RNA sequence: AAGG
RNA sequence: AAGGUAAGUAU
RNA sequence: ACGAUACAGAGAAGAUUAGCAUGGCCCCUGCGCAAGGAUGACA
RNA sequence: AGCUUUGCGCAGUGGCAGUAUCGUAGCCAAUGAGGUCUAUCCGAGGCGCGAUUAUUGCUAAUU
């Protein structure tokens, strides 16, 4: 994902960064569905 | 008919009201079943009124309860059936004497007082 | 002459009715008249029921599970609401439980109040008697205030409790009893500056003796 | 399938 | 001398 | 009358496995039924 | 007119435990079941027998 790659490449010193991969998902679906959707998205990103 | 020894016998309407109050008292944990428990409640002065059946054979096994009621100033009444009285108490077995105990703050206090007034004006 | 049921009897009845219903449903399913029941699925039950399906289509499976849960909730609400007392029907049950049968007899209570000047108290008495179907009369004098109340024993008890504890000069019950038939209508709150016409009005209904008792008791209290 |  | 038999189906 | 042959040979173990609903118990919520409690309201 | 108590149903959600849940044209039981403690006091089921994966169904696999 560009938002992580550009951030890491642009970084000059180590630092702890907190993100949220369930940005607007818990407002409408359970965390069980959010995790499965995110893992599907990540699998698709890795594969192609 | 019924034994004349049971002179304070209730009519049908009062019988229904008494059985309803006995069932409500059983639901409120305010009832004692049996002649022995009625005697115990009378001796401890925690009895509102005593309901006893007119089919007890012999009836003399509960005729001591009116005397204890008079001594302790507690109203008493006779119902025509020992099987319906037992059912009202929540027990399938016949009951020949049930005692409604005194519980402060109970929601049945007004009904208990009304039944006491009805009984105390029916004996004669 | 109804027969009550013990708690064991009630448990037996409920258990055997539920068992009969379950057996009937199972027979309907086996015979083919009813489709087999689908497993009940919740959010915590989603993966345990369809993990294979939840992996491929997470949002679709989530939507299906939530649709089943919403269907169950909708069925529950429809059952509850379908069997709900109409707003007018609620009044009909209430308007009837408070209507005692005065065919057998009417219970009459007579009250004497030292002072009844407060309009709020007048409205309280009038409304409470009207709701409880307590037909009667209120006669206002300098000291005597005869409140004849006739109706049902439950309404009589409620109204006696009303002026004994809910409403505050003092309130005294003159005489509580029964008569064959009613003799007064709705609350009127007649004003009676003098005793003669108050007695005449009570004689119109044929209940002057209530006025006599109230006047005599008030005189005795004044002398005491 | 073969032996006493 | 034993306590050391596989149970078979075919030919 | 065995045995030799050809074949099989794990020649000693219900080893089962998950899901849901019922059932028991204990609340909570809604609705119905039958009873009841306490209180408020001026012309 | 609201509010609220008790009991009974009907459902919904949730929690807990499977050494336990039922069955009683068997017997006994408030005319007293059962009592180690509190006994001139306690007050309700007990026992025997039967069912069982210590309630019972479907569903999915392998078969």
């Amino acid at each position: 994902v560009e938002k992580f790659g550009d951030l890491i490449l642009k970084a000059t010193e180590p630092q702890m960064v907190l993100f949220n991969l369930y940005d607007d998902w818990l407002k409408t679906i359970s965390s069980y569905t959010a995790f499965s959707r995110l893992i599907l998205i990540l699998r698709a990103l890795h594969v192609n | 008919d019924v034994n004349p020894k049971a002179y304070p016998l209730a009519d049908a309407h009062l019988t229904k009201k008494l059985l309803d109050l006995v069932q409500q008292s059983c639901n409120y944990k305010q009832l004692r079943k049996g002649a022995n428990e009625a005697t115990k409640t009378l001796n401890r002065g925690i009895s509102e009124f005593i309901v006893m059946a007119a089919d007890a054979e012999p009836l003399e096994i509960i005729l001591h309860l009116p005397l204890l009621c008079e001594d302790k100033n507690v109203p008493y009444v006779f119902v025509r059936s020992k099987q319906a009285l037992g059912r009202a108490c929540g027990v399938s077995r016949p009951v020949i004497a049930c005692s409604v105990t005194i519980k402060e703050g109970s929601q049945l206090k007004q009904q208990i007082q009304s039944i006491q007034q009805s009984i105390e004006r029916l004996l004669v | 002459l109804g027969v009550y049921l013990t708690k064991k009897e009630q448990k037996k009845l409920r258990r055997q009715t539920r068992r009969e219903a379950q057996k009937e449903l199972q027979e309907k399913v086996r015979l083919g008249l009813m489709p087999p029941p689908e497993p009940k699925v919740r959010i915590s039950n989603l993966m345990r029921v369809l993990g294979t399906e939840a992996v491929q289509d997470p949002t679709k499976v989530e939507a299906h599970v939530r649709a089943q849960m919403a269907k169950r909730q909708k069925a529950h609400e429809e059952a509850n609401a379908a069997r709900k007392l109409t707003a007018e029907q609620r009044k009909v049950k209430k308007i009837k439980k408070l209507k005692e049968d005065i065919s057998q007899g009417v219970h009459i209570s007579v009250y004497r109040v030292r002072n009844l000047s407060n309009p709020a108290k007048k409205f309280k008495i009038e409304a409470n008697a009207g709701q409880l179907y307590l037909t009667g009369v209120v006669v206002l004098h300098k000291d005597v205030n005869v409140v004849v109340v006739e109706g049902g024993p439950k309404a009589q008890k409620k109204f006696k409790r009303l002026m004994l504890h809910r409403i505050k000069n003092k309130c005294v019950l003159v005489w509580e009893g029964t008569a064959k038939d009613r003799s007064f209508g709705e609350m009127k709150f007649k004003q009676c500056p003098t005793e003669n016409m108050a007695r005449e009005h009570f004689k119109k209904h044929g209940a002057e003796h209530y006025w006599d008792l109230a006047l005599s008791e008030s005189v005795l209290e004044s002398t005491d």
